RNA sequence: AAGAAAAUGUUUU
RNA sequence: CGCGGGGUGGAGCAGCCCGGUAGCUCGUCGGGCUCAUAACCCGAAGGUCGUCGGUUCAAAUCCGGCCCCCGCAACCA
RNA sequence: GCGGAUUUAGCUCAGUUGGGAGAGCGCCAGACUGAAGAUCUGGAGGUCCUGUGUUCGAUCCACAGAAUUCGCACCA
RNA sequence: GAAGACAUUGUCAGGUGGGGAGUUUGGCUGGGGCGGCACAUCUGUUAAACGAUAACGCAGAUGUCCUAAGGGGGGCUCAUGGAGAACAGAAAUCUCCAGUAGAACAAAAGGGUAAAAGCCCCCUUGAUUUUGAUUUUCAGUGUGAAUACAAACCAUGAAAGUGUGGCCUAUCGAUCCUUUAGUCCCUCGGAAUUUGAGGCUAGAGGUGCCAGAAAAGUUACCACAGGGAUAACUGGCUUGUGGCAGUCAAGCGUUCAUAGCGACAUUGCUUUUUGAUUCUUCGAUGUCGGCUCUUCCUAUCAUACCGAAGCAGAAUUCGGUAA
RNA sequence: GUGAUUUCUGCCCAGUGCUCUGAAUGUCAAAGUGAAGAAAUUCAACCAAGCGCGGGUAAACGGCGGGAGUAACUAUGACU
RNA sequence: GCCCUGAAAAUGGAUGGCGCUCAAGCGUGUUACCUAUACUCUACCGUCAGGGUUGAUAUGAUGCCCUGACGAGUAGGCAGG
RNA sequence: GUCGAAUUUGGGUAUAGGGGCGAAAGACUAAUCGAACCAUCUAGUAGCUGGUUCCUGCCGAAGUUUCCCUCAGGAUAGCAGAAGCUCGUAUCAGUUUUAUGAGGUAAAGCGAAUGAUUAGAGGUUCCGGGGUCGAAAUGACCUUGACCUAUUCUCAAACUUUAAAUAUGUAAGAAGUCCUUGUUACUUAAUUGAACGUGGACAUUUGAAUGAAGAGCUUUUAGUGGGCCAUUUUUGGUAAGCAGAACUGGCGAUGCGGGAUGAACCGAACGUAGAGUUAAGGUGCCGGAAUACACGCUCAUCAGACACCACAAAAGGUGUUAG
RNA sequence: CACGGACCAAGGAGUCUAACGUCUAUGCGAGUGUUUGGGUGUAAAACCCAUACGCGUAAUGAAAGUGAACGUAGGUUGGGG
C-alpha cells in the first residue's frame, strides 16, 4: 500500500492565509554576534559616557 | 506439548498389571531356623498355571514347625518337579532338583533358580521360564558366592541366599511364533495394557518426540542421553552402540 | 594511521598552562569494577528469578573504535585525552614515510 | 629352530 | 572482550618443549640399477622458517607486538 | 511461444585484432624391421551452416534465417 | 539379617535440561515474498536559470585513508606535442622549444587552484586549551559537518600573515550504565581520619532499522480485529505482447514489382492472447473444464451469386456481396 | 524402529547425536587455602562434573558427489 | 477544402431524441432573441462595523434609533436559543 | 464391509484439562477439542470496524513539514476557532514602477572548450603497415587506417562561450541627510578611526504607483496529518481513467445556469423575495428563444453536426471546389 | 452491482473523580485558604474560631553554600493618558 511521497501543493496558500510577515524591524538591534573585543570596549566607552553625562548635569 | 505414552504409564491407571487370576506371589519359604540350620520337607501338591506367567508354579505344603498346621508356599516349579514329590529346603538339604539350598552349600557349577538377591527376600533371580543361575564360585571368608545370571552378568551374592536346584520349567516358550495379533492380544490381556504399540513416527509432534513431518522419520538421533528428562526418553536410551549386532558378547 | 609519540602540545596542569612535551599512549578502558553503583544495581536486579533484566546489545555495526591518545605532560604529569577519527589500523611507533623510495 | 623383495617381454619366420 | 592452536621449498609436514640450526614425502629434472620396461636406489634444483623490534654468543626455536586462518570461554552501554 | 547459447580439414576442438585458417586423432609418406606392429619424425587436409550486408577485399567487421541443444512459460 | 558415618535428607554452587514455561521472530515495497536499500548520507542530473521539490528515476559514491596526504615557508611548473642525443626501439635518461592546465591535488562526482591548492625541499604539531555565537539539515530541536571571532599557548616565515586538521562539497551516534582524564573541588546527613562510594567538567565503550527495543522458525489444524488503503476473477483504461488489416515496392514469380507473393520501412485496427494498472468488490459477485441451451459478431470453413488468375478442362488460388 | 513369507540388507563414524579412555590440565562454580591490605576487598594457586581431546557406534539421525589421465577408428574407461 | 475509399465484434440504440440535405450539416460574418442562486435597483431577516440618544411623562442604555457593508460550507470551533 | 473372536454389548469401576485417553485421525474427553465445561480476574486491551440523540447564527480547515519498531497510529510545525490585548495623526501589501543585484533553464553554439558525428580536399608514402612493382629500398605510385591544416553534414539531462521570458534578493527617508565635538580598557605613527553619545539645520510632494472592513501583539485549543482533478512545466513507462514531481486554480467541503447524463470542464459561487440585465450555452420540434439575415462548401448504398469528451491513421479518388 | 437498516414503541453512547494548562467571574490581597479539628446549632444545614499547615512573598548551585539599589531602582528609542 503505497501513498503520496511529497508535495508543496496548498503550502503557499496556507502560508498566505496568515501572510508572510516581514520581520518587524527595531531600532537598536541586538549585538549578539558582535566581536567581543569591540563589545568589551563598547561597554567601557558607554560607562564613561554615562559618567561624563552624569557630571555634565549642572 | 502433550504428555507422551511412556510418561503416562507411571500414573498406573490403565497400565497396572492384570492380577485377578494370578495364584499369588511366587516366593520361597520365609528364611527361618529350620532352613538356616537343617532342612524342612514339604510336599508338592499341585503344579498349576499362573495367568500372565509362562512358568508353572508349584504349590508346596510344609508343616509349621511352631504351630500344628500346614503352610502352603507358591514356588516356581523347576523342570522335572512333580506332584507328590518331597522338596527339601534348608542348609542341610540334598543336591536334588527342586530342593532349596543356600548358595554357599552348593558346589561350583550348580544350576539353581529363584535365587535370592539377599538372604530372605524369597527369590529374585532366574524366575522366568527356562532361566537359571549358575554358581561359578565361592569366597568363604567374607562369605559370598559368585554367580552367573541369565543375562550373562556376574553377581556376588551372600552365601546365605537361597535358590532352587534346577531350571525354571516352561522353557522354550518363546521359540513358537505367536503368528497372530490375536495371540499377542491374549498374551498381554493377562499381563498389562502394553499392546498394541503405536509407532512414535506415526504420531503428531504433540504426541511424541518422533511425531510429525511430511514423511515418517525420527529427524534426530534416536539414541537418547541417560541424563535426558521425562518426555525425551523415547528411542534408544543411553545406547552404547546401535545397528545389527555383529561380534561377541561377554566383554572382558 | 601512524601517530608519533612525544607530542609538544598545550598543558592545563595549572603549573605549565602552556605548550610542553607530552608522552603519547593509547587509552585502554580499564577493568569494570564491582562496587560501581551501576554494577551493584545490576547484580541486585539480576539476582533471583526473572532472567536477564537489562538489554544485551547485539546489532553491532561499527568495525572500528575511536582511538584515544593519552597525553602525559613530561613535566607535571597531567594527562589529557585526544580522540582521533575512526581508523582500522593504528600504530604509535615510528617508521615514518619516505618520499622518492622505489 | 627358521629367515625379506623379484611384475612384465608384440606378430610371423 | 579474553585465551589458545597454528603460518616453514610448488603442495603437504618434522624440527620449537629451554638456540650450534632449516630437513622428510609427493611433484620436477638428471643419474644408477635391469637385457629392457615398471618397481626400486641416489643426487640436483626448489624455502632461509608470515612480519616488525628485542633477549641473547648467534634465534625457525625464546620474549612483546603486527597480518592471516581456525577453535574455545565470557557477556547490562 | 520466448530467452539463451554452438555451428570450423574425415572425427573432437582452438580461433580472429576490419588478419590468417591451426591443434590433436584419423589418413598418406619417411626413419625403423628379415618383414611387420608399436615408437619416432614429417606432409597433405577446409572453397569456416545458409542468404544479403558495409567495405579496396573478407569465416572472421557486422544483420536476418536454418539446424543442435539448453532453460522458462502455455487451466483454475 | 544388610549397611554405615558412606548412602539419605537440608541449603548453596557448577553442568545438563524444547520435557516444560514465557516471549520475540524490523521497515520501505506498483500485493506480499525473494531481490534491492531508494532506512543515515555525499556528487552530477532529473529540477522547469532564487530556494524547495518525488518515483524501487538516471550515472556514481560513503562507514574509510593520512604524522602527513595536517600547519607554515621557500623553490619550482604540470599533461601532451615537436625537434634533437650510444646502446635506446613507439615507451626508460638527457636538451631545447611550444604548452590556460588539455596534469596533479587519498577516494565518487562537481567546483577550485599556476611565482599554486600542484611537484620537490626545510621547520613543525592550529589534528592544542577555554567556553560561547553562527550556517546547513531544521521544529529554526538534536546530531554530524562547517563559518567568523574572543581569551590562551604555540608552529612557521625576514615579514605581512597563515594555521582551531585534510582545497570545498560525504566519511557518522542520545538517555542509563561502564570507563578514563580533570578538579584535589562537593557529599556519604550524630562527629572525625583513612579506604571505598557518590557527585561536578571533558572524552571513550553504540545503537548502520544510523533521533538510538534485547529477539529464531512453522502452521496444508489454525484464530481474531480489520483491509477492496492490498494480491488471487470478471468488468474498466491501455495494447507493449498476441491476433488481424493497410501503404510503399527492392525483389520472387522463365521474360513481368503488384496473377499470386513480397524485403527494408511505415500507418493502423481488435480486445477471442498475455501483460501493465489496482478503479469496483474482502460484514463473500461461488474459482477449471465439460455437459445443456439461446442469442449475437464477422475477421466466411461450407452453401448462394459473382469479379480475378501464371482460369484449356478438372482441380485450385486471390477477391466481392453475404452471418 | 521396521513391518507376513522368500531373497537380501552394500559403502561411510567426517558432521549431529549417543556412548567409553588418557588426564606429567587445556577450560574450570560455590565452599575451602595462600598472599597483600586497617579492613571492606583484591590477587593467586588449587580446582568436581561437564566441555574440550581421544576411541566406539549407522536395523542412531543421516550421507552415498566432482575432477584428471588411461584400451591401436571413434566413443567409453576395466586401470591409475 | 468538403465528400468518398481505406473503416471488422459481439443484447437493439443513440449528433441527447425526433428528425434535418440552397440544412435543422461544415467554414465565416451580422443582428435580434432566450435564461443562473451571477450583475443593477428595492424591500425584509440576520451578522458585523461606525455612530446618536440618560435633559424630562423614560418601567425595556443588555433599550430605542441612525448609517454602511456583508451572508457558500464538510471536519471543526464558538455564540444565542 | 464383517458376522465365533484383536467379536458385540449392559452394569460396576479407574484415568480429569497442558490433564486423561489414543490399533494415531490431532482423534475422543456429554452436539464443545491443534487444549472441555463453569465462575471469577473482567466493563481484560484494541493504532482496528460500527454507532454517537435539539435548533439557528457566525467563523471555518487538512491530507503538508520534521521525528518516531513510523507506513491504517502519534508527536511537531502549518492550516482553524475562541478569548482578547496595545494602539489607530495609523500601519502594512500573493501588485506595479524606478534603481540595483543574483541565476545558467528555454533558446542558441559546435569552421568556440569537452564529448558525439558525415564527407571530400590539401600534407605526414616519418604515415601501422601492407598491395604492387621496384634486383631490393618506400625508392616511385595505390591503399585504408590514422595524425596535421583549412573546410563540411549533424547532435548533448548528467556539454558549453553567449543567453532570455516567468519567477527572485535589496532599496525608494525624520530610526533620513549633513554639521560641531564628548567616552573607551578597542584601534591608530598620531583625535587616526570605530561604535555610542551631547548639541544644531532641514514637514505643502516627509521624498515613486495603487490599495489599505486599520495595524501590531498574545494566549489557548479543535479537526487534519489516505487525497484527487484541470491547464501549463515535467520524470518513469508502448501506453493507461498508470505511477511520480513543479506552479496555480479547483473538487474534497459546493449548491446554482450550461456541457443530455457526469466531483473536478465552461459560467458563476448561494440569507428571504420582486423587477430589470446578462454569463456560459443556446433559439426546427422536444425546449424558453429568428424554419433570422449573408457569402460559399458538402450528397455520403457507414454523411455531418461544437472544447474537456467519449477516438480514427498512413495512403488514395477527372467526386466536387478553390488555388 | 460497498456496508447497516422489514416495521413500531421504550431504553440507548464524552460521564464522574484525583491532579493539572489557558481563559474568565468573584473575594481578599503581600497575603491567601473558616469546614483536620474545636465552638455552636432551629442538627449532615447555617453561624463562629486557635495553632499549624499548603501555596505565595527569593533565587541559584550536583552540592558545600551564597543570596538580589552606583544611580530619582539606570541610560536610549517608542509609548496612551
Ligand atoms: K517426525
Ligand atoms: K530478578
Ligand atoms: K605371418
Ligand atoms: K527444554
Ligand atoms: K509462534
Ligand atoms: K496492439
Ligand atoms: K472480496
Ligand atoms: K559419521
Ligand atoms: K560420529
Ligand atoms: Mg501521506
Ligand atoms: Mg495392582
Ligand atoms: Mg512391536
Ligand atoms: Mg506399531
Ligand atoms: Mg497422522
Ligand atoms: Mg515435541
Ligand atoms: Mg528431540
Ligand atoms: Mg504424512
Ligand atoms: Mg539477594
Ligand atoms: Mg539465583
Ligand atoms: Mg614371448
Ligand atoms: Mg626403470
Ligand atoms: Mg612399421
Ligand atoms: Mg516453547
Ligand atoms: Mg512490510
Ligand atoms: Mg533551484
Ligand atoms: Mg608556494
Ligand atoms: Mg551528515
Ligand atoms: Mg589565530
Ligand atoms: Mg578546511
Ligand atoms: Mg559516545
Ligand atoms: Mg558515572
Ligand atoms: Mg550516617
Ligand atoms: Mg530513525
Ligand atoms: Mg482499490
Ligand atoms: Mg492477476
Ligand atoms: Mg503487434
Ligand atoms: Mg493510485
Ligand atoms: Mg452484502
Ligand atoms: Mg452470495
Ligand atoms: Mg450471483
Ligand atoms: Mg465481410
Ligand atoms: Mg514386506
Ligand atoms: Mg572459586
Ligand atoms: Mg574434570
Ligand atoms: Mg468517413
Ligand atoms: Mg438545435
Ligand atoms: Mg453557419
Ligand atoms: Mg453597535
Ligand atoms: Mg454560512
Ligand atoms: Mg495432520
Ligand atoms: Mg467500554
Ligand atoms: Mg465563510
Ligand atoms: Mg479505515
Ligand atoms: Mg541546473
Ligand atoms: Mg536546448
Ligand atoms: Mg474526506
Ligand atoms: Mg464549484
Ligand atoms: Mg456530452
Ligand atoms: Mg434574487
Ligand atoms: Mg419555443
Ligand atoms: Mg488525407
Ligand atoms: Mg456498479
Ligand atoms: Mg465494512
Ligand atoms: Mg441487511
Ligand atoms: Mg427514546
Ligand atoms: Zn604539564
Amino acid at each position: 500500500a503505497k501513498s503520496k511521497n511529497h508535495t508543496a501543493h496548498n503550502q503557499t496558500r496556507k502560508a498566505h492565509r496568515n501572510g508572510i510577515k516581514k520581520p518587524k524591524t527595531y531600532k537598536y538591534p541586538s549585538l549578539k554576534g558582535v566581536d567581543p573585543k569591540f563589545r568589551r570596549n563598547h561597554k567601557h566607552a558607554l560607562h564613561g559616557t554615562a559618567k561624563a553625562l552624569a557630571a555634565a548635569k549642572k | 506439548g502433550r504428555v507422551i505414552r511412556n510418561q503416562r504409564k507411571g500414573a498406573g491407571s490403565i497400565f497396572t498389571s492384570h492380577t485377578r487370576l494370578r495364584q499369588g506371589a511366587a516366593k520361597l519359604r520365609t528364611l527361618d531356623y529350620a532352613e538356616r540350620h537343617g532342612y524342612i520337607r514339604g510336599i508338592v501338591k499341585q503344579i498349576v498355571h499362573d495367568s500372565g506367567r509362562g512358568a508353572p508354579l508349584a504349590k508346596v505344603v510344609f508343616r509349621d514347625p511352631y504351630k500344628y498346621r500346614l503352610r502352603e508356599e507358591i514356588f516356581i516349579a523347576n523342570e522335572g518337579v512333580h506332584t507328590g514329590q518331597f522338596i527339601y529346603a534348608g542348609k542341610k538339604a540334598s543336591l536334588n532338583v527342586g530342593n532349596v539350598l543356600p548358595l554357599g552349600s552348593v558346589p561350583e557349577g550348580t544350576i539353581v533358580s529363584n535365587v535370592e538377591e539377599k538372604p530372605g527376600d524369597r527369590g529374585a533371580l532366574a524366575r522366568a521360564s527356562g532361566n537359571y543361575v549358575i554358581i561359578i564360585g565361592h569366597n568363604p571368608d567374607e562369605n559370598k558366592t559368585r554367580v552367573r545370571l541369565p543375562s550373562g552378568a556376574k553377581k556376588v551374592i551372600s552365601s546365605d541366599a537361597r535358590g532352587v536346584i534346577g531350571v525354571i520349567a516352561g522353557g522354550g516358550r518363546v521359540d513358537k511364533p505367536l503368528l497372530k495379533a490375536g495371540r499377542a492380544f491374549h498374551k498381554y490381556r493377562l499381563k498389562r495394557n502394553s499392546w498394541p504399540k503405536t509407532r512414535g513416527v506415526a504420531m503428531n509432534p504433540v504426541d511424541h518426540p518422533h511425531g510429525g513431518g511430511n514423511h515418517q522419520h525420527i529427524g534426530k538421533a534416536s539414541t537418547i542421553s541417560r541424563g535426558a528428562v521425562s518426555g525425551q526418553k523415547a528411542g534408544l536410551i543411553a545406547a552404547r552402540r546401535t545397528g545389527l549386532l555383529r561380534g561377541s558378547q561377554k566383554t572382558q | 594511521v601512524n601517530v608519533p609519540k612525544t607530542r609538544k602540545t598545550y598543558c592545563k596542569g595549572k603549573t605549565c598552562r602552556k605548550h610542553t612535551q607530552h608522552k603519547v599512549t593509547q587509552y585502554k578502558a580499564g577493568k569494570a569494577s564491582l562496587f560501581a553503583q551501576g554494577k551493584r544495581r545490576y547484580d541486585r536486579k539480576q539476582s533471583g528469578f526473572g532472567g536477564q533484566t537489562k538489554p544485551v546489545f547485539h546489532k553491532k555495526a561499527k568495525t572500528t573504535k575511536k582511538v584515544v591518545l593519552r597525553l602525559e605532560c613530561v613535566k607535571c604529569k597531567t594527562r589529557a585525552q585526544l580522540t582521533l577519527k575512526r581508523c582500522k589500523h593504528f600504530e604509535l611507533g615510528g617508521e615514518k614515510k619516505q618520499k622518492g623510495q622505489a
